[PDB]
């Protein structure tokens, strides 16, 4: 899942978005705001992060650890022994969240609802191959 | 009769009068300076909502709520029942006010030049909202 | 300030013109190595106490290096809005914190080491701007350590 | 109790304005039927202080015009928020006709809270959920004074 | 020209005045069926001819009438580009040679009624650039009929 | 599938796209050019509109036939009987076309990939909702 | 927040229309008598705790108002740098420390004065934004009274 | 009552209207038009100033001076025995001139109105204006 | 006889309009009344011409009144300068009223003249002297017509 | 001292200035920033203030107190006996700083150096005679 060729598109595409985003704390907040609008129940698995207050340091320090994740991720997509330790690593972080696979497809979809707002060009598929690939890692 | 074409035209143009939430608050203070020039009488009938002072947080709030009003038939134009129960109640909240009948008529002048002064008069068509109009204030008058 | 703004602006700056649209997502591999071979150096740190024991062939290693890399970039990049800095700093204090010896000293020399690499690849380096604002990152993940 | 500030009620006028169907009722009944139906889901006993309105056949006309006046009146309060001398007016009017009715108290304000909280995201796009619920709670409280 | 590049302009932007962000998407209906009304009278045409018998309260017919301001909407849209214009028209006028009972002048009453509801419902219409553009359209679409 | 809360975004969110594209023309036709891009096998489905030449006015006209069908099914979403009606209809003029169910999946993540690159704010799951609506009418 | 930036601008926006070009420097004394004589009503504080009895023909307590507004008029357009307006907020609570009496109450009450004195000569204030950022004011001023 | 917050907001709102010595001749003629046109038999008394054509020289300085002395009423209306003194005068310049006494309720009608339409109607308060210039218009009538 | 230009004309309704307060009458009447003390102290005589507005006590309401009127008077004519038909009928209207008052001559207006021209840089900043002197000129000279 | 006349202008020229600065806290720090140059000895004398980091917000604090000062002294000029009241209160606050003559002198000069360079127009004289009126009250 997620060939060398859908990594070129995710890579290229994630650079232009995330990469070129002039308010990184505010790209990394929209995602878990769509996070939560997608997903309702998720936002309290949050409480530990100060979620109640998305503007706060605690929360936004929160979503810039996780799209600094994503984007190490992506980095190393090519890198297959590299990437799975990395994930694995991130497995056991995420072991005692007790997430299910809705939760995965919430994070899935509000990925893939930021991202091409702030493209030209966006390729669905290569994107929902290489997410499924960080997913299934974390979820271990 | 306020016909099909004639609800078509009266929406798109309230939605342009009414559409954005500021002025808003123009668009009722034409209205009431106009009928009260010519109906100063009526300014009585509001001294619980501050009519002498129509410029009051109390008078504007009313006129707010008479614009939202008048957004909810504008809007229900088209769902005769719905239009109908938005009337009903309208009409219970206008009964034992002593107003008297001639308001309404006033009114509906008042609102249509004060629509008609806001999308410019090129536009316009008197025919459309006097029709759409009076279906209106026919529901809610005695 | 130590680390004012516009040092902070400057760090920021010079760590996209390493990271920039060439070299972001192929180079942090290189760069952080480079960076644990000077740290290494500097601090007398055992290799051992990392994944993979500090072998650049590892990939437990490598993954490491990829997280102090991101980790870095997450928290250089936050250096304008130091609330979220703060907050950021204090979450790598209390990682390191379960960690049996990590010293001050030691986070200390890393963040000399992330400095002088940094300047290795950007000959133009504000090499002050770049003390002043690791020292500031350093002394947060380093408290009480 | 977080404050409704000037950049949150920038946020709400936003997506409330960007979601709103301006020409025609159809929108607003399925915001409110929406809101309804997880405020009757949550609290059971509520419905019974709609009979008035038909609330046993929410597809009604009857209902469905008592879904129009909701989301009128909140659309004139929203509207209200960059001027709260006129808005507090506007409370207190509100107040005083749930007042009016027998049996309606403040802890069904925070049902309705929920309901609003839910159905929003499903309406509106990049939806501000924390700015909602400051400004939200600034509109209900007003409602909610004296009951 | 008869349709102008400049009364293209000027159809397009009065029929975009009426389906505007505010009535977009929710009139298409009521401005479709007053169209046929106008049309059933010039044109002495058989509502029967028509999917749903030209009931309005058939969905059928709906159907029907939300595909033929649709169609309308594509030829309009596309007045300043004359050649994709003409190749909307060709396709339009194959589906109604196909049909038994679709005459040139009929063509002409339905694109004459589509002017006269636009004029309805937007008082400042132009309505010598409608003539134009509209005769242009019925030309395409009543070729050979 | 595609319920009233997840209309009202798709339609919101097709008037910003579509709604407002300067260019008409270069929209729909960018629909198509990532279609055959996404399944390269669909391309000689179009053989009959002058596809070997996609700037052509022949295949533009089909284009623009394509969106402004998807504007109207998209306008009376909220009309059961009437866009049952007219999905009926569009499934006779592809009755002979001998599509599967790729090429109607294709197809949707066209949409997909387009539409949001025109967009401030994107809903994945009600779009996908909704194209399957349109997508199942279709396929018959 | 509560009184956020925007709120703060606001407020400071208002004070600067009430305080304008034709009013600034002599309409203070006015402003601040009005200010007290509200005070004295919601508060119940004794006028007689006040240099010159709380009279205002008296120049000691007319030399009162015009700090007191004075302060106010600090305090406000501070209010954009939450640091400096903490600090001043501070040094003014040191001072009512010093004096008997003053309760956390009552600096709210002044407090609510001033903003409902501002509505009063500006119709169009922005109340909810006065109360928020007079209510940060107030706590400033009250701490631990 | 002309209160102290009255005053306040007058003079603030006097000084936005006529602060700025040109369009002090927009302020004057929105009084004027006004006031002739709910009083049309008032424009007799201004006979010798040439009333007809209210854009004439010898009208606009009238017009001018009414608005000068207007200027020093606000400008002294926390002095009263100085504003005293300032109506004593104009009471003398008023005198014997044949003017009925439902001219002056009118021209503070016509004045008000004109203020409210130059500095816009949200920041305006009826009641300060009315009391204050009621204050005025009590020293000069007789 | 130096004529007062557009240009003067400029410099002079700029210098009285940044020095103008608006809204209050004490700085109206602290410089008309530094005009009065330079008047009388340059000619004794002329204080008896106003007795009637008790120039005895100039810090008195009645004198603080006719402060008021002379500095409104003057303030009316300075705005009117880019009018002077208007002015014209300003000026004339003014000399009427001059005229009316036995003593007053041509000559006080020297004195007048030489009064403002010691004060207007005292409460002036940047004061374009040559621009008021035949500014002044040209207001004083028609109020002194006839006289 | 500080006639009337003098009041007008030193009214309108702080108006012009202070009552128009962009940055009041710039504007009040680059006063205690020009006193300090002028000399060096009265430094000191704030060290209960913060002023070892003239931009820390203590210290700032002082510098806007004091220009509040001046400008809630300088709208008293007209009313003898409250300014009269102000500045014997002020005097109270000055009291045990053991300030001299040189102290008062070189604040008169900061403030007459910074406040005309906000200025088209300045009366030297008249900001002397007033600047003598509050330093003298303040003095005591
Ligand atoms: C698949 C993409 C994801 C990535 C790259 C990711 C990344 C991260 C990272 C980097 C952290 C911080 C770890 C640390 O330093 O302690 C974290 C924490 C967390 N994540 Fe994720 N995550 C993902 C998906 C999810 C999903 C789908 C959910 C649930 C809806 C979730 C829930 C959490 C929670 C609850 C925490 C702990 C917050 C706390 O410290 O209280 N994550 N994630
Ligand atoms: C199409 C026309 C009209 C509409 C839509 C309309 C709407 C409204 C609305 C929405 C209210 C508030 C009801 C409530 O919540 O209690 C109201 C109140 C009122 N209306 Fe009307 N109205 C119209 C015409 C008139 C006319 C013609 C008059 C009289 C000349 C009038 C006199 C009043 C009065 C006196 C009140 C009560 C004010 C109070 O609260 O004391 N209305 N109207
Ligand atoms: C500026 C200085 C430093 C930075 C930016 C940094 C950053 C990081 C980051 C981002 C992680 C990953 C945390 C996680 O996701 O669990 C980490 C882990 C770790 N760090 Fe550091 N670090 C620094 C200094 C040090 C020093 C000086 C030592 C050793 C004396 C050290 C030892 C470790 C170890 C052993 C781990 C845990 C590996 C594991 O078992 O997962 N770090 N560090
Ligand atoms: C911010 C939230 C709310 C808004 C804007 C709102 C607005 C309105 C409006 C405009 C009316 C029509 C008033 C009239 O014509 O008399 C109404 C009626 C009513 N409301 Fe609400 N309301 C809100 C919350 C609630 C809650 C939480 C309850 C309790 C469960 C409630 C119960 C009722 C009832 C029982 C009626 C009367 C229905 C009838 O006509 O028979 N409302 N509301
Ligand atoms: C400007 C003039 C006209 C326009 C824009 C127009 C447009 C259309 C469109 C877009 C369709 C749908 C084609 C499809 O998808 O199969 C259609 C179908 C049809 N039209 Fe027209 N049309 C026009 C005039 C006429 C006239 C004058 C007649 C009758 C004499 C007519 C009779 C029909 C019929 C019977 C169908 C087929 C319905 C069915 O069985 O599917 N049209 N037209
Ligand atoms: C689900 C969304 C779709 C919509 C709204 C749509 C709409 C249309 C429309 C309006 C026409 C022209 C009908 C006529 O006037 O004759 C058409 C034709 C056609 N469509 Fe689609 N279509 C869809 C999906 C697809 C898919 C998924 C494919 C295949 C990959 C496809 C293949 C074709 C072909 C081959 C034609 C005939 C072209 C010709 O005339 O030679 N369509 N479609
Ligand atoms: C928002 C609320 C308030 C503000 C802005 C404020 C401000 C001030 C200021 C600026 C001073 C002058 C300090 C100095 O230079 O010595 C002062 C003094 C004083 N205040 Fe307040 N104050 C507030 C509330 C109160 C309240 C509620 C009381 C009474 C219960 C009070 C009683 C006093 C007294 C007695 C003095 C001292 C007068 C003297 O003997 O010098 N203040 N205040
Ligand atoms: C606040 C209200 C008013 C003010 C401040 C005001 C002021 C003035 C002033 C300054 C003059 C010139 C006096 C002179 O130098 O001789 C004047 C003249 C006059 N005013 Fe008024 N006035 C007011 C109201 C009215 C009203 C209500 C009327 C009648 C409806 C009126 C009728 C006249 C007439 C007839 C003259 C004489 C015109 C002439 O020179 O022939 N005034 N007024
Ligand atoms: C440009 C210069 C002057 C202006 C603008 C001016 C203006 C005025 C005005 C507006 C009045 C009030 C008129 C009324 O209500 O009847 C007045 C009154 C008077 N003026 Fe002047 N004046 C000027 C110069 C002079 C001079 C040079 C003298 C002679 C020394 C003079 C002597 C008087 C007297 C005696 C009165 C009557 C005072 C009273 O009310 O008892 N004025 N002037
Ligand atoms: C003549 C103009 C001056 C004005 C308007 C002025 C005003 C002020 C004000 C308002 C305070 C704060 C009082 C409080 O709330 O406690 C203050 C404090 C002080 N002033 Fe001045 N001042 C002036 C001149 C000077 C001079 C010439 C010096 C010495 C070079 C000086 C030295 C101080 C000191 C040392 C403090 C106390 C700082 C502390 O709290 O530690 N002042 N002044
Ligand atoms: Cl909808
Ligand atoms: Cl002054
Ligand atoms: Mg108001
Ligand atoms: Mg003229």
């Amino acid at each position: 899942v997620c060939n060398r060729l859908e990594q070129i598109l995710v890579k290229t595409q994630w650079a232009q978005s995330y990469g070129e985003a002039e308010n990184r704390a505010a790209f990394s907040r929209d995602l878990f705001s769509e996070l939560f609008n997608i997903q309702g129940s998720s936002r309290a698995l949050f409480s530990g992060v100060g979620v109640d207050d998305m503007n706060s340091a605690a929360f936004t320090a929160h979503c810039l650890r996780v799209t600094g994740a994503l984007n190490r991720l992506i980095s190393q997509l090519d890198q297959q022994a590299t990437i799975n330790a990395d994930l694995a690593h991130l497995a056991g972080q995420h072991a005692s969240r007790n997430l299910d696979a809705s939760n995965f497809a919430a994070m899935g979809q509000a990925v893939m609802s930021v991202v091409p707002t702030h493209l030209d060009c966006f390729n669905q598929h290569a994107w929902g191959e290489c997410y499924e690939r960080i997913a299934s890692g974390i979820s271990g | 009769d306020c016909t099909s074409l004639n609800r078509l035209l009266v929406k798109r143009q309230w939605a342009e009068a009414y559409g954005e939430g500021t002025n808003r608050e123009l668009l009722g203070n034409r209205i009431w300076e106009d009928l009260f020039a010519n109906m100063p009488d009526a300014r009585g009938l509001f001294s619980r909502v501050n009519g002498n002072d129509i410029d009051s947080s109390e008078f504007q709030a009313h006129s707010l709520r008479v614009l939202g009003g008048l957004d909810m038939c504008v809007a229900s134009l088209d769902d005769v029942p719905v239009l109908n129960a938005l009337l009903a109640r309208l009409n219970s909240q206008h009964d034992s006010r002593g107003i008297p009948a001639a308001g309404y008529p006033a009114f509906v002048a008042s609102a249509i030049s004060a629509v008609r002064a806001t999308v410019g008069a090129r536009s316009f068509d008197n025919d459309a909202w006097n029709s759409c109009m009076n279906q209106i204030v026919s529901g809610i008058s005695g | 300030e130590c680390c004012s703004r516009g040092d902070a602006e400057v760090v920021i700056s010079e760590w996209d013109q390493v990271f920039n649209a060439a070299m972001a997502g192929s180079s942090e591999s290189a760069i952080g190595v480079a960076i644990f071979d000077v740290f290494f150096t500097s601090s007398g740190v055992s290799p051992s106490m990392f994944p993979g024991g500090g072998d650049s062939s590892s990939a437990e290693f490598l993954a490491q290096v990829s997280r102090v890399i991101s980790g870095a970039d997450i928290a250089i990049n936050s250096l304008t809005n130091r609330a979220t800095c703060d907050s950021l700093l204090s979450h790598l204090n209390a990682q390191h914190k379960a960690i049996s010896g990590v010293t001050g000293a030691a986070v200390t020399h890393l963040s000399e080491a992330i400095s002088s690499v940094v300047a290795q690849v950007l000959p133009s380096a504000h090499i002050d701007a770049w003390g002043y604002c690791m020292a500031y990152i350093a002394a947060g993940i380093g408290a009480g350590l | 109790s977080s404050c409704c500030s000037s950049e949150d009620r920038a946020n709400v006028m936003h997506n409330w304005d960007a979601a709103w169907s301006a020409a025609y009722s159809d929108r607003r009944v399925a915001l409110a039927q929406a809101v309804f139906a997880s405020l009757f889901s949550r609290d059971a006993a509520a419905q019974g202080l709609f009979s008035g309105v038909s609330a046993d056949n929410p597809d009604s006309a009857d209902f469905r015009a008592h879904c129009v006046r909701v989301v009128n009146g909140l659309d004139v309060a929203i509207n209200m928020l960059n001027d709260p001398a006129v808005l507090n007016e506007q409370l207190a009017h509100l107040s005083a006709q749930h007042q009016a009715r027998a049996g309606v108290a403040a802890a069904h304000f925070d049902v309705m809270a929920e309901a609003f909280a839910e159905v929003m995201p499903q309406v509106s796009s990049c939806f501000s959920s924390d700015s909602w619920n400051r400004c939200f709670a600034r509109i209900a409280n007003g409602i909610s004074a004296g009951l």
